[PDB]
Parts: structure tokens; C-alpha cells; sequence
């Protein structure tokens, strides 16, 4: 998910 | 999270604000439905950016693994925009501020058909704020309440929130309200929440309305929101 | 409703209180007639709410309309409470999970659970009910106000019960809190139960009655 | 229409 690389960088 | 105070809790939640960004709204040609909805889906998209690092600075809110963190984003997501929104359009009767440069009335939401509803269901939401004489500090605590309170019931935030109510009524003492003013105007806050779940609901299947019938051409992040509820 | 104490507040909605009723695609048809069944006993309920009947038929119809799916769960809900892990529908129509749609029968089920973790009561749960009613539809001006002004009797009758059982003034916020975010996920769940029903209603598979096919065109 | 009665 985008959601879920975004949350982390 | 638990250890922190009312007043440090409101000063953390303020100063975790994100920016008020402005729309790519084209002011050489008129509107269409197409036009109009690629400015809200392209705001969405970068509001969308800033309200992550928002969440991460939701006090309780990066304890979590990642995958309930994605979660409570996922479920929250369109109601945390409104909210938003709503805040932004108070000292505008009868006027919806999506952005500076995207300052609208009900008139100009009929270009999108299916929109006027929602419309009409926000400028009602940022009048009530106004007859309410909603506070920043209340109206920080009520977005960080619809973060960790829409996707959790799909005990650590169930602390967290209590704090947050605390939080609230701290803030309501502070400003003088009697101890039963207190209890009946956080009722009214919250019971505005099921307002909003109501009006995210309706914005989400407007938004799947336009994806299914190719109005606009939604971004990766979109579609991924899209698919979870 | 206005003048009422706390106490009977609570008394006149517990006499309200609407019976639980038996059942008799196979799944829909128990579940419509039942919901239509309800829906005639919910009125007579909303009748007796204190300070409904002071509004408008119009005002008092479009609550109803916009409310009525919402205390249809939480009344669902409130009576699987000491069934961990089942809905009952109906006494005799006890569900567990693999028979079921199936993402509202979760929901249902998690606030069910949640409930029953709170411990909530049925004092409680009756003023829940009666707030689902007068604010589901509030946000679709004297009128507004005197809807308003019931609501806060409501909370201060919740504040009540909740002194009168022995917490904290804390706690008493914390609890009314907790409550009131629990009807965001009732909106949440009739929202989607409203859109199943809206595609029932295009197939033609499932029969349903005139009341509800009326309910469904005002969402 | 139906809730109009009903509620009469
Ligand atoms: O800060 C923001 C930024 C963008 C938006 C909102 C708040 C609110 N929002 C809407 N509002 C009203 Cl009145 N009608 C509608 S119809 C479709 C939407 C819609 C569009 C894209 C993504 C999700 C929902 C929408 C769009
Ligand atoms: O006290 C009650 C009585 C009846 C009902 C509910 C609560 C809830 N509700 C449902 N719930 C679940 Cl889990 N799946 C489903 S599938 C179809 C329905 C359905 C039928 C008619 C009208 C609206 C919905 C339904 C039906």
C-alpha cells in the first residue's frame, strides 16, 4: 500500500 | 501518552496542525464537473500527505504497528478532511472553504452532480461550529478523537481517548463553563461526530460515483482509500 | 419533557421500551419481515420518548426515517450482549458469525463485545436509543432548539445514572464519552447496512414491504 | 406516506 510506505519515510 | 497533561496534550495537538494548502483552481476557464473534481481530488491527494505526519504526531498513535496505523488512516481519512474543512468555513456563512482560492457556495457545488447533498450536509456541520463557538484547542482534540476512534472498534487507544476527554473537559473548566455545561457541551461535540462518520460515508460513495463513471482520474493513494472501505 | 427529574427520565423510557419479537434469500425474508415487524413497534416507542411528540409530523417523520436502521443494530446489538460471539435477532434467530452482509454482522458483532466490556446498562442503553432517534436526522430553528434542549436533558440523565452507580466525576466524562463515540459506529453501520438494503431492493429476490421500500426512498 | 399514518 502507499499508505503503508508513506507512514515510514 | 498516558503521562502527558491536559495542556501539554492541546500544546503537542496545535503545534502538530498541518498547513492550509491552496488548490490548482484554473481561473482562465469555467467550470465543469471533470474540472471541479480533479481540484478536490487533487487537494485531497496533497492534504493527504500532511495529514500522515499529522497522525504521526497524534500522541498513542505511533505506538502502533504499522498495519493499524494504516488502518485507522484508511477508516478516518475523509472524515478528518471534513472536519476539517468544516473548521476552515466558519467565519464564511454559507461558503465552503476547500482552499483560499477555492472559496465556493452551494450554487457552484451543483456543477457536480451528486455534490450539492454533501454540500448542504458541511455548511450545516461549520454553522453549528459557529453557534457553538467551536474552539481551536476543542477542535484539535475532536480530529485527534475521529483518528483513533473511526477504525477501532474494526485498551492502548482506548487510554489514549480517555485522555483526550479529559483533554476536553480541562479545556471547557478553563473557559468557565459550570460542571454540567461541560458534560452537555461535550455530548453535543461528540454526537457531531456521528454527523461527520455520516458525511464521509456519502463523500466516500460520491467519490467511488465519479471512479466508476470515469469523471476524474483518481492517484494510487485514492484508489488504495477507495478499496478499503 | 423538560420538567421530568433524572428518575423519571429513565422510568418513562424504560416503560417505552419496545417487545422483542419472533421470526417465523431464505435469510432476508426473516430478516425484513422481522425489521418491518420492529419498525411498527418503534414508532409507538418513539412516541413516548419525551419530547418527540411536541415536534412537528413532518420533523418527527424525517427523524424517524433517518434514525430508524440505526436503533434497529443498537437494539440488536443491546439483546446479544450476554451472547458473546452471536446476534440475536429474534429469541428463536440466534446467528453465529458463519452464517451470514457478513462485514455488518462483524461490526455488530465488535459493538456487541464492546458493550458488554463497558458493562453498559439497560438505564444506559435507553437513553443511547433515544439520542440515536432525536439526533440522527437533527443536522437535516425552534424546533432545532427544543430537539437540543432534550438532548441535554438526556446527557445530564446519563450523568446521572452514571453518579448514581458511584463514579468519579473523571469517569462519569470518560464513560459518557465512550458511549456517545459508540454511536458513531452505529451511524457507520447503518450507512452500510442502508446501501445493502438500497441493493436488495434493485434485485427483486428479496420481498420487502411497502414501510420499508418508503423508508429506503427517503435515504 | 406509510410513516405519516402510522405516526397519526
Ligand atoms: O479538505 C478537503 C479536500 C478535498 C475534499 C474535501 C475536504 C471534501 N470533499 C468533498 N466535499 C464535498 Cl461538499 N463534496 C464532495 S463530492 C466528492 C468529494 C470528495 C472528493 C475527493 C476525495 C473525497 C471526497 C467531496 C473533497
Ligand atoms: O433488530 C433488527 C431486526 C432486523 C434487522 C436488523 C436488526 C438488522 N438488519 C440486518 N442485519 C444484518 Cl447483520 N444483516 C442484514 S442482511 C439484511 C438486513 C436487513 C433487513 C431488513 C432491513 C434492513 C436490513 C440485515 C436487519
Amino acid at each position: 500500500k502507499i499508505l503503508h510506505r508513506l507512514l515510514q519515510d | 501518552a498516558l503521562s502527558l497533561t491536559a495542556d501539554q496534550m492541546v500544546s503537542a495537538l496545535l503545534d502538530a496542525e498541518p498547513p492550509i494548502l491552496y488548490s490548482e483552481y484554473d481561473p482562465t476557464r469555467p467550470f465543469s464537473e471533470a474540472s471541479m473534481m480533479g481540484l478536490l481530488t487533487n487537494l485531497a491527494d496533497r492534504e493527504l500527505v500532511h495529514m500522515i505526519n499529522w497522525a504521526k504526531r497524534v500522541p498513542g498513535f505511533v505506538d502502533l504497528t504499522l498495519h493499524d496505523q494504516v488502518h485507522l488512516l484508511e477508516c478516518a481519512w475523509l472524515e478528518i478532511l471534513m472536519i476539517g474543512l468544516v473548521w476552515r468555513s466558519m467565519e464564511h456563512p454559507g461558503k465552503l472553504l476547500f482552499a483560499p482560492n477555492l472559496l465556493l457556495d452551494r450554487n457552484q457545488g451543483k456543477c457536480v452532480e451528486g455534490m450539492v447533498e454533501i454540500f448542504d450536509m458541511l455548511l450545516a456541520t461549520s454553522s453549528r461550529f459557529r453557534m457553538m463557538n467551536l474552539q481551536g484547542e476543542e477542535f484539535v482534540c475532536l480530529k485527534s478523537i475521529i483518528l483513533l476512534n473511526s477504525g477501532v472498534y474494526t485498551d492502548h487507544i482506548h487510554r489514549v481517548l480517555d485522555k483526550i476527554t479529559d483533554t476536553l473537559i480541562h479545556l471547557m473548566a478553563k473557559a468557565g463553563l459550570t460542571l454540567q455545561q461541560q458534560h452537555q457541551r461535550l455530548a453535543q461535540l461528540l454526537l457531531i461526530l456521528s454527523h461527520i462518520r455520516h458525511m464521509s460515508n456519502k463523500g466516500m460513495e460520491h467519490l467511488y460515483s465519479m471512479k466508476c463513471k470515469n469523471v476524474v482520474p483518481l492517484s494510487d493513494l485514492l484508489l488504495e482509500m477507495l478499496d478499503a472501505h
